[PDB]
């Protein structure tokens, strides 16, 4: 067994890890308290589930998690939350006062007086690691402490864990959501320094889940609550083959292996179906095929880009509930002849299927209706830079006059880290170009 | 966290004073302290403008400046006068002849080293101090001149904190004498270079608005406070409930200042009711947003539609639909989008809070910051300049060691600041 | 159109199904860029300091 | 009301529309990078379609759709005929014709060429590119002119039996005008025009460019007596009807039009699922120009399809008009028919 260890860095990153870790306990039959009654080694033990929880001697499953913010009102909700119990307190660290949306204020002014506390708790979860795999790192791309003290993060676990994988969850910013003007500058500044130290990176634009929401849960304004809880449920099954016995990306490593041909093009396009609606009274299950099918319409995708108009370098598909290889294989022959799915000559056009049997829980009373089988495809497809083309257009609107360019040198920042970071994106922009044209 | 106020000089101390009857109403506190509200929203964020004493005392933290003792005896015994704390009154005897060299150099001199020993005393029992915020006139002696120097004072002291200012413009409609141009003059070329945000409340807006829009055929002192302590209860909602969204001086002074000498705010407020006038009518979610960005809801006497929005931040209060409120903020932006400037995209933030102001079920507060702005500050360039080419007036502020050259600076200044806003308006 | 590498566990099961066959900064450095951005922030403000004292 | 932006501005067909729409009164035209527009009129090459559908609060519509390059391009539509099941290689209403680099196609085509030399049939073709033609019967003197050229060339069969109108004994081409809207529903306009050839047709000498190549700009400057019979060499639907049933007892719904409606609706509905909108999170619409060939036994071919067609001068107050009642006023409704709906 090899343990994995969660890092969750500002509010967005907290908010979603709390929905993330419920769900976890959920899934695994593990109660607030930490008991777990199907857990028949006291104490001890290496099952699947113990790469994302450690063990006491009183029976407590303790998540390997740390929880990281520059001021203090989010992370104390998990304090005095449901889950308090669940958590040490060595592993909730806050600061006094955040990055105000600021990178360079999370990254050099906070990050720098910060970063080696931050560490020091990762190193105690570490050590009690007998085999660690690496880290899952959650953070927005437009906070400033997601944003700023994340890519300082990321460097120097580069530095003090070489060896190991460390996988992204990153939220892009949408205005529908979102809390600062400065969000394009931010999510740059954090991909090009983040950019080489990153394997794997799986972005959730605010967008695509808010309309999700509205359009599929019939929520009128979706709040960070219906939002977190779509994207736990994403995150849930993204990371249940660590969490669960199966033989398709059960280790970091195996990530990058089957979706990440290229280093710098390691952003896997997720698409999730169904979404079904816990208010309706009647529900129609839907088949393998129509959920499959699904995960080809950009309605359902987790960013909005058209993918009959990139080209696929790899494409994974991870069923959860009623399905069995047959009906799978029935669906992506139809599908084949239905739909425009080109893979780039380099690569085999094929699909990697994961299936777990037990069928995605969900929150009691939360928006999502139980469903008897869901899946989420990860594909590496060329048409996910379409939302890099629309980040590098908003922060050129703004770097052309420069606004609001003196908050992040009055942090000590240099103004030519913006179009060193620019330069950055423009070169991402065109690999995609070269392998999708 | 933790806001410390100051009120400086007459008109600073007659606003703030009615700004902390308002908000201490909000939050549920008495005249005496003692806490009497309903709701847990009320207390979750009152420390960043109040202390905690022993048995259960809230006291804000506000410090009462002034150069003569009147307005701040007044305030001891107005309506919430017991509940300011008595070491936080600091005044002297001589007043500032509505002076801006006296409060900042002379008479203000005298004064301002007590005025410190209680902003630190203030400042060092705070868990973590976001900043200031100070309310006063440009057009006087006490706060324009004695209220700037305390800023750059403060600066010195605190130099990585934010400086947040609702500064009253004069106008000649609204004139106590002919030097208000020069006072505010002079404390304008400070603002721009030591404050991080400044509400600019312009007299002769808030006039314009008691006259005809509030049908009062004699507009007195109280009912422009009236607009006044709505306008700074509904511009620091944000920060006293909890909320997502321009929630601390900082956040909000990075989405509203994409150049740091651009720091000057529009304000504005609806619906628009007058004092002691109760209106029962409801007011749809399409109606407030409609008359908060209406040009005669602005309480800066400039137009709007002559220029562009760089940023803008709304503020409503009230139990509403959120999906119509965001409905009707994006009607206001793809109907008349040539009022925003292209060049910085979704420039416009909303935020809004369930707990509405007394006497009204839903209202919505209006920061803008539009380089019509730069209406004001000509205005009072030309009326600084038609005495200035003169000399007129000027051995007032001569008498106590100032110089022609000062002045020259000072206009200078401000009519870069009115070129730097016509730019933006081209670009 | 085959299915290649089926591992199947009481838990569920997975394959592979192919169509058609193919055709860093060290720590020192780190502590350099903080301590530069520190110095530049500690410089603004000296002539913050400088121009008040003025 | 409404808003738009304009990224291109040669068009003529949308210079009319958005004279149009102002004159509506209900719509308002922005400057270039305002990113709140309801309509963009985008330009023909490089256009963002990554950046649409990503304003919130706004029903977004362009003049095209993307992924439609594939009908639109020479050697991309004779490779979609040829690949794909619903077209057929073996598709009877298109010249055979094959993609020729300077995925290539040399060897395919000496092998149907050099068949036609042993039984002795017609072996005439055409070069040509959506780029720039040479009408030869040799082969070796068609692929020393691709190669001269650096760019893609295709080469097709030289329809040399084509119906001619008489008195004149001149040659013809046929172009429609097909509006597909947001729902994909094919309209075709009533109005069609065919540009007539000013000279007689001769098949001695292909040398001639201006008897074989129907191109309105060929006819104006090469022909003389250029629209002696015909004002522009320009013969609308009533009149080629009337001749039609003269010449040759027929009608031009029968003989003619029935197949066009067929090829519209046949190329249209192959690449649907690649360029369809439904469901997309920006509407596209976009106005077709075809163009056909009529061979002498009553049989229409098609020759290419034109994204960015231009109309005909009496022609553009109607087709723009039905482009803003169809197309545009159906995404956004104001406060006869004369298109035919081919389902
Ligand atoms: C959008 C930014 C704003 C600029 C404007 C031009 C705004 C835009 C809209 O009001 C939200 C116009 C409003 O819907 C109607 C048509 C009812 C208008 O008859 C009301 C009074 C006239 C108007 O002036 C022309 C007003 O006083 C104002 O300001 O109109 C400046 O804040
Ligand atoms: N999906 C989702 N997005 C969130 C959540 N919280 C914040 N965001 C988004 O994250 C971005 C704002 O960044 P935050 O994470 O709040 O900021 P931060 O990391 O705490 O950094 P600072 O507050 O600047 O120190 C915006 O785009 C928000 O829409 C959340 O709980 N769920
Ligand atoms: N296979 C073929 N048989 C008979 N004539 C042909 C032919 N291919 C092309 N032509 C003639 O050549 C002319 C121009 O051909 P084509 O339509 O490919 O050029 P183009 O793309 O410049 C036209 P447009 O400007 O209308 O889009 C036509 O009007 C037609 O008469
Ligand atoms: N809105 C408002 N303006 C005031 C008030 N009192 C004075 N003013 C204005 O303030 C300016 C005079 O400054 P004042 O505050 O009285 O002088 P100070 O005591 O030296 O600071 C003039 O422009 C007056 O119109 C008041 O209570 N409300
Ligand atoms: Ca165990
Ligand atoms: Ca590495
Ligand atoms: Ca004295
Ligand atoms: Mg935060
Ligand atoms: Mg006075």
């Amino acid at each position: 067994m090899r343990e994995c260890i969660s890092i969750h860095v500002g509010q967005a990153g907290v908010q979603i890890g709390n929905a993330c870790w419920e769900l976890y306990c959920l899934e695994h039959g593990i109660q607030p308290d930490g008991q777990m009654p199907s857990d028949k080694t006291i104490g001890g033990g290496d099952d699947s589930f113990n790469t994302f929880f450690s063990e006491t001697g009183a029976g407590k499953h303790v998540p390997r998690a740390v929880f990281v913010d520059l001021e203090p009102t989010v992370i104390d909700e998990v304090r005095t939350g449901t889950y308090r119990q669940l958590f040490h307190p060595e592993q909730l660290i806050t600061g006094k006062e955040d990055a105000a949306n600021n990178y360079a204020r999370g990254h050099y002014t906070i990050g720098k007086e910060i970063i080696d506390l931050v560490l020091d708790r990762i190193r105690k979860l570490a050590d009690q690691c007998t085999g660690l795999q690496g880290f899952l790192v959650f953070h927005s791309f437009g906070g400033g402490t997601g944003s700023g003290f994340t890519s300082l993060l990321m460097e120097r676990l580069s530095v003090d864990y070489g060896k190991k994988s460390k996988l992204e969850f990153s939220i892009y910013p949408a205005p529908q959501v979102s809390t600062a003007v400065v969000e394009p500058y931010n999510s740059i500044l954090t991909t090009h320094t983040t950019l080489e130290h990153s394997d794997c990176a799986f972005m959730v634009d605010n967008e695509a889940i808010y309309d999700i929401c509205r359009r599929n849960l019939d929520i009128e304004r979706p709040t960070y609550t219906n939002l977190n809880r779509l994207i736990s449920q994403i995150v849930s099954s993204i990371t249940a083959s660590l969490r669960f016995d199966g033989a398709l990306n059960v280790d970091l490593t195996e990530f990058q292996t089957n979706l990440v041909p290229y280093p710098r093009i390691h952003f896997p396009l997720a698409t999730y179906a169904p979404v079904i609606s816990a208010e309706k009274a009647y529900h129609e299950q839907l088949s393998v095929a129509e959920i499959t099918n699904a995960c080809f319409e950009p309605a359902n995708q987790m960013v909005k880009c058209d993918p009959r108009h990139g080209k696929y370098m790899a494409c994974c598909l991870l069923y959860r509930g009623d399905v069995v290889p047959k009906d799978v294989n029935a669906a992506i022959a139809t599908i084949k002849t239905k739909r425009s799915i080109q893979f780039v000559d380099w690569c085999p056009t094929g699909f990697k299927v994961g299936i777990n049997y037990q069928p995605p829980t969900v929150v009691p009373g939360g928006d999502l209706a139980k469903v008897q089988r869901a899946v989420c495809m990860l594909s590496n497809t060329t048409a996910i830079a379409e939302a890099w083309a629309r980040l590098d257009h908003k922060f050129d609107l703004m770097y052309a006059k420069r606004a609001f360019v003196h908050w992040y040198v009055g942090e000590g920042m240099e103004e030519g880290e913006f179009s060193e970071a620019r330069e950055d994106m423009a070169a991402l922009e065109k690999d995609y170009e070269e392998v999708g044209v | 966290r933790e806001i410390v106020h100051i009120q400086a000089g007459q008109c600073g101390n007659q606003i703030g004073a009615k700004f902390w009857e308002v908000i201490s109403d909000e939050h549920g506190i008495d005249p005496t302290g003692s806490y009497h509200g309903d709701s847990d929203l009320q207390l979750e964020r009152i420390n960043v403008y109040y202390n905690e004493a022993t048995g259960n005392k809230y006291v804000p933290r506000a410090i009462l400046v002034d150069l003569e003792p009147g307005t701040m005896d007044s305030v001891r015994s107005g309506p919430f006068g017991q509940i300011f704390r008595p070491d936080n009154f600091v005044f002297g005897q001589s007043g500032a002849g509505n002076n801006w060299a006296k409060g900042h150099y002379t008479e203000g001199a005298e004064l301002v080293d007590s005025v410190l020993d209680v902003v630190r005393k203030e400042s060092e029992s705070c868990d973590c101090l976001q900043g200031f915020q100070l309310t006063h006139s440009l057009g006087g002696g006490t706060g324009s001149g004695m209220g700037t120097l305390l800023i750059s004072k403060i600066r010195e002291e605190y130099p990585d904190r934010i400086m947040n200012t609702f500064s009253v413009m004069p106008s000649p409609k609204v004139s106590d004498t002919v030097v208000e141009p020069y006072n505010a003059t002079l404390s304008v070329h400070q603002l721009v270079e030591n404050t991080d945000e400044t509400y600019c409340i312009d007299n002769e807006a808030l006039y314009d608005i008691c006259f005809r829009t509030l049908k009062l055929t004699t507009p007195t002192y109280g009912d422009l406070n009236h607009l006044v302590s709505a306008t700074m209860s509904g511009v620091t909602t944000c920060l006293r409930f909890p909320g997502q969204l321009n929630a601390d001086l900082r956040k909000l002074a990075v989405n509203m200042v994409p150049f740091p000498r651009l720091h000057f705010f529009m304000p504005g407020f609806a619906p628009l009711t007058s004092r002691g006038s109760q209106q029962y009518r409801a007011l749809t979610v399409p109606e407030l947003t409609q008359q908060m960005f209406d040009s005669k809801n602005m309480m800066a006497a400039c137009d709007p539609r002559h220029g562009r929005y760089l940023t803008v931040a709304a503020i409503f209060r009230g139990r509403m639909s959120m999906k119509e409120v965001d409905e009707q903020m994006l009607n206001v932006q793809n109907k008349n989008s040539s009022y925003f400037v292209e060049w910085i995209p979704n420039n416009v933030k909303t935020a809004v809070c369930d707990i509405p102001p007394r006497g009204l079920k839903m209202s919505a507060t209006f920061i803008g910051n539009s380089t019509a702005i730069q209406e004001l500050f000509k205005r009072i360039s030309e009326q600084f300049t038609a005495m200035f080419r003169r000399k007129a007036f000027l051995h007032w502020y001569t008498g106590e060691g100032m110089d022609e050259m000062e002045f020259t600076e000072a206009e200078s200044n401000m009519n870069d600041l009115v070129s730097e806003y016509q730019q933006y308006q081209d670009a | 159109m085959e299915v290649i590498e089926l591992n199947k566990c009481t838990s569920g099961q997975s394959f592979e199904v192919i169509l058609k066959p193919p055709s860093d900064p060290s720590l020192e450095e780190i502590q350099k860029k903080l301590e530069a951005a520190e110095e530049r922030r500690k410089y603004q403000e000296a002539e913050l300091l400088k121009h008040l004292a003025e | 009301m409404y808003t738009f932006v304009v990224r291109d501005e040669n068009s003529s067909v949308y210079a009319e529309v958005s004279r149009l729409l102002l004159a509506t009164g209900q719509w308002k035209r922005l400057r270039k990078d305002n990113p709140r527009f309801n309509l963009m009129l985008g330009e023909r090459n490089r256009l963002p379609f990554g950046r649409l559908g990503h304003e919130p609060g706004l029903v977004q519509l362009v003049n095209y759709y993307r992924g439609a390059d594939k009908l639109c391009r020479k050697a991309s539509l004779v490779k979609l005929i040829k690949t794909s099941p619903e077209l057929s290689e073996s598709c009877t209403w298109f010249p055979e014709s094959y993609v020729i680099y300077p995925t290539d196609e040399r060897e395919v085509f000496l092998a149907a060429y050099n068949r036609r030399r042993e039984g002795r049939e017609g072996n005439v073709w055409i070069a040509k590119s959506s780029a720039g033609i040479l009408i030869s019967s040799e082969a070796s003197e068609l692929l020393d002119f691709i190669d001269e050229q650096g760019q893609v060339h295709v080469i097709q069969k030289y329809l040399e039996k084509p119906l001619l109108l008489e008195p004149g004994h001149r040659k013809f081409d046929i172009r429609s005008w097909v509006l597909v809207d947001h729902l994909y529903n094919i309209y075709l306009y009533r109005e069609g025009v065919l540009r007539t050839s000013s000279e007689p047709y001769n098949s001695a000498n292909f040398q001639d460019k201006t008897c074989h190549l129907t191109n309105h700009c060929i006819q104006k400057e090469y022909s003389k007596n250029y629209g002696r019979y015909e004002e522009g060499n320009e013969m609308f639907f009533e009149e080629f009807n009337q001749y039609l049933m003269d010449a040759l007892n027929t009608t031009l719904e029968n003989s003619i039009l029935l197949q066009i409606k067929h090829i519209i609706r046949s190329c249209l509905m192959c690449i649907e699922p690649a360029i369809s909108t439904k469901h997309l999170h920006y509407q596209s619409f976009q106005l077709f120009g075809f163009d056909f060939m009529v061979d002498e036994e009553l049989k229409v071919w098609l020759i290419e399809v034109n994204g960015a067609p231009a109309c005909a001068q009496k022609l553009y107050a109607e087709l723009c008009q039905g482009i803003v009642d169809v197309a545009i006023s159906s995404v956004f409704p104001l406060a006869t028919s004369i298109f035919i709906k081919l389902h």
